[PDB]
């Protein structure tokens, strides 16, 4: 049959020193990456909305085009 | 000090095997889970 | 005019309901029009929805009552409320109301906990709550204080930092009570009905807004500037932003008589919105015998 | 905390300290899962004692006890014969 | 356009200049489901971060625009971060939103989308709402025009219109970062503070666990889930990208009204993005062994970790197989009132 261990409070994990000091700093060093991520899509996106704004004010310039 | 159990039925005392005290694992899908998540990881450190 | 109006049950009304029906005897009941099911306040107060005190107030106010007289087995009879009788009515309500001054009595759902007016019918499938009898002024009081809650308990859920809920649970608390406090059931949601007359109340609210009578307006800006009075204690010797801007215009005698003739028939018209529920005139309550006669005012 | 239950069974007290166990096999585990017994005293699962014979037949009919206020439900076994007898510890 | 002259002489005590908007429904239903919402502005700075005092904003959903081109929510955002004369203009200056019915969803927005686009757009008597008869001639369509949303790559409708000298200051202003760079360091900040607190109390302990929460395991748990694999417990700081769905806050906010316990959960690895900031109830007659019921459906989840704050200052992160590591909450109490303050009063 299949064994299953009962829940005791003295059931221990399988030792783990070694485990989450490299954890961490990956996990930030992907953290990292996720974060320049994000914000090269949002300059990204912020440079598409500011490009409009001097376009919209050439296109108010192209009024006084219009009589002369 | 732990003790080895096939199986049991609905206990009230918390402490006391079951079914329902039983976690629903399944190695198989979670290991093609991380395998695939682990490759996602891997070309998540390769666009910056 | 007949009175003795009885109501054919069904099954065998067992001892332990009879021992407590016998001792709610002279309460008071509401009346469908007898069938089993109906008769009482268990049908619209029922444990599946939420406590609401508008639609069995509702119950309440559209159909008549009754005072309970008899409680045979398997039978019980009822005698009914028509005007110009006069009706004895025992205090027989587990929160006492002494009835000093004698005020005119008044209907009330059971506000204060379903556990102390409910009987228990396992005769037959159904629950019957008594209605709680007390004076007026007690009895407006708990109307404007349910509403109040059922107003601000989402207000107060509205807002974000909601750190304080409790406050209106104790603010409200207890109804307001010299000899002793008595707290009473708050629910959280109030409900269709409870919604709707607070629809019509806030109807009736912003219509009178639109007319201000300007004169008062000079009169607590003079005492305020005046000595603080007792009744003014809720400002604080402070003029709001609202009372301070409503009175860069000037007095006059044109707008004053037709706010105060509209401000007439709108009062009127909240009075008739406040006349609600069967109420009872009392005149020469004997306390020694504990029976409030009244006729059907 | 300990806890006084009440057993009837139509069988041997051989078969009843058997049985016994094998009912409290879950709150054994339980009550060493929650604490380890540190000491040599706390092992004893209690005991159990035989009050006496009755008839199996018309044995254990349920009825009632009213109090003023409330009721809870209550056996009456009948016609009881009162034999008390030492303590078997359940272990 | 119902909301935008409904809140238009309500929130003008406590903003000057208020902007008209939509939202569409498919941008906002990934903020709620089932778009149970039907508001709370609060405006925070880019480098003046400070707190700001939280603005009532009336939304009305399920009625459509003007266009038959899309039909979504209505909404309004306040302007009040310009100080004195608001000729100038913060850049790259966010807005958020707290949008409701029973506080669902949040809402955040810059000021340039807002306002590039809306430069780009163009015996009494009884009181009128002069501002609803001065609404009602225009009622067409170039009042509306669709601007891309920075956070979430979408079309945000807003609708301005040549009402009054109101709007007609807010377009000939013009003025010459580090608003969205606070909140997520903040946020990883206290993640890897409370992670150096699990560091420690597993250090200082043998590298074992306590198991509060019981649950069977079988013998292959060792191998199933490899030696030593935290490879969640790696992952779970950036996994945590918010804050304020999360239960790491909802503890602070419930520190005032007394004290339950509050879960965030989250997939093994990377199965959705699963849950944050749900109740553990010891209030309803559910009781103590309901609270328990929830606790073993909780430790027995096999594929999510869980992490568990207390409403009193105490934080616990539950493994998948019931072991538990204590660990300590307490901040320092100025970003605790940093955090009741972003939130609601304090």
């Amino acid at each position: 049959p299949e064994l299953m261990w009962a829940p005791s409070l003295r059931n221990s994990l399988r030792v783990s020193p070694e485990a989450l000091e490299l954890a961490e700093r990956e996990a930030e060093r992907a953290r990292s990456e996720r974060w320049d991520r994000c914000a090269q899509v949002l300059k990204n996106r912020l440079l598409r909305v500011e490009l409009d704004g001097i376009m919209r004010d050439h296109l108010a310039r192209a009024e006084e085009i219009r009589q002369d | 000090d732990p003790a080895r159990l096939p199986r049991d039925t609905g206990p009230e005392l918390m402490w006391a095997p079951s079914l329902r005290n039983s976690l629903r694992v399944s190695p198989e899908a979670l290991e093609l889970a991380e395998r695939e998540a682990e490759r996602a990881r891997s070309e998540r450190w390769d666009r910056c | 005019m007949d009175l003795k109006v009885v109501v054919s049950l069904s099954s065998r009304l067992y001892t332990d309901e009879i021992a407590k029906m016998q001792q709610r005897i002279g309460c008071i009941l509401p009346l469908a029009s007898q069938n089993v099911q109906g008769l009482g306040l268990g049908q619209v107060y029922s444990l599946e929805t939420v406590p609401d005190y508008v639609s069995m107030y509702n119950y309440l106010s559209d159909c008549t009552l009754a005072v309970l007289d008899e409680v045979s087995v398997d039978s019980l009879i009822l005698t009914k409320i028509v005007p110009g009788q006069t009706y004895a009515i025992k205090n027989k309500y587990q929160p006492f109301f002494q009835w000093h001054g004698t005020g005119s009595l008044s209907v009330m759902p059971p506000v204060f906990g379903r556990e102390h007016a409910t009987v228990k019918l396992e005769s037959n499938d159904v629950d019957i709550v008594f209605p709680m009898v007390l004076p007026t002024p007690i009895a407006e009081e708990v109307l404007q204080k349910i509403l109040l809650f059922n107003v601000y308990s989402r207000v107060v859920m509205q807002a974000p930092g909601n750190a304080d809920m409790l406050d209106v649970h104790m603010h409200l608390g207890s109804v307001s009570y010299l000899g002793h406090h008595y707290e009473l059931a708050l629910p959280e949601v109030p409900g269709p009905l409870g919604l709707a007359l607070l629809d019509n109340l806030s109807l009736y609210f912003c219509i009178m807004v639109t007319l201000l009578p300007r004169a008062s307006m000079r009169l607590v800006r003079g005492l305020i500037r005046h000595e603080h009075h007792d009744l003014l204690n809720l400002f604080q010797e402070m003029v709001p932003d609202e009372i301070a801007r409503i009175d860069l215009d000037d007095l006059s005698v044109a707008d004053d008589l037709s706010r105060m003739r509209v401000m007439m028939t709108y009062l009127q018209s909240l009075a008739s919105l406040f006349n609600l529920g069967p109420r009872l005139a009392t005149a020469a309550y004997s306390q020694e015998t504990l029976t409030a006669t009244c006729w059907l005012r | 905390g300990p806890r006084f239950t009440f057993f009837q069974s139509s069988r041997g007290h051989c078969q009843i300290m058997n049985i016994l166990r094998i009912y409290y096999s879950p709150s054994i585990m339980h009550r060493y899962a929650v604490v380890q017994p540190l000491h040599i005293e706390e092992l004893t699962f209690g005991a159990v004692a035989c009050l006496g014979t009755f008839s199996a037949t018309d044995g254990w009919r349920r009825s009632a006890f009213n109090y003023r206020g409330s009721s809870l439900p209550v056996v009456e076994i009948d016609s009881f014969y009162s034999n008390v007898s030492d303590w078997e510890v359940i272990l | 356009m119902d909301v935008h002259i409904d809140n238009q002489v309500l929130s003008g005590l406590g903003t000057p200049l208020l902007v008209h908007l939509f939202v569409p429904d498919t941008v906002m239903a990934e903020l709620c489901p089932n778009r149970v919402p039907n508001a709370w502005c609060q405006t925070l700075f880019s480098d003046r971060t400070g707190l700001t005092r939280v603005c009532r904003v009336f939304a009305a959903r399920g009625m459509l625009p003007g266009r038959p081109s899309h039909r979504g929510t209505f909404t309004s955002v306040p302007v009040y971060c310009d100080e004195g004369l608001p000729e100038l203009y913060n850049p790259f200056h966010v807005a958020a939103l707290r949008f409701y019915d029973e506080l669902v969803g949040e809402l955040q927005i810059y000021y340039l989308s807002l306002f590039e686009g809306a430069k780009r757009a163009l015996l009494s008597r009884v009181p009128v709402s002069f501002s609803k008869t001065r609404r009602a001639i225009r009622e067409s369509r170039a009042l509306v025009r669709g601007i891309a949303h920075i956070f979430s790559p979408h079309a945000l409708y807003v609708v301005t219109y040549p009402e009054l000298s109101a709007q007609g200051r807010l377009h000939r202003m013009t003025a010459v970062l580090g608003a969205p760079e606070r909140e997520f360091r903040f946020l990883i900040s206290v993640a890897l503070r409370i992670s150096a607190s699990f560091r420690e109390k597993l250090a200082m302990q043998a590298w074992t666990a306590q198991q509060e929460i019981p649950v069977v395991i079988p013998t292959s748990y060792s191998r199933i889930y490899k030696n030593s694999d935290l490879i969640r417990e790696a992952f779970f700081t950036v996994q945590t990208r918010v804050s304020w769905e999360s239960c790491w806050v909802k503890a602070t906010i419930s520190n005032a009204p007394d004290a339950c316990l509050w879960i965030d959960s989250h997939p093994l690895y990377e199965e959705g993005a699963s849950a944050w900031g749900k109740v553990i109830d010891s209030r309803p007659p559910g009781g103590l062994v309901g609270a328990a019921s929830q606790l073993v459906a909780l430790g027995t989840d096999g594929h999510c970790v869980h992490l568990a704050t207390t409403s009193d200052g105490q934080a616990f992160l539950v493994l998948p197989g019931g072991f538990v590591i204590k660990g300590q909450l307490a901040l320092t109490p100025e970003e605790r009132g940093y955090i009741l303050a972003r939130h609601g009063i304090r």
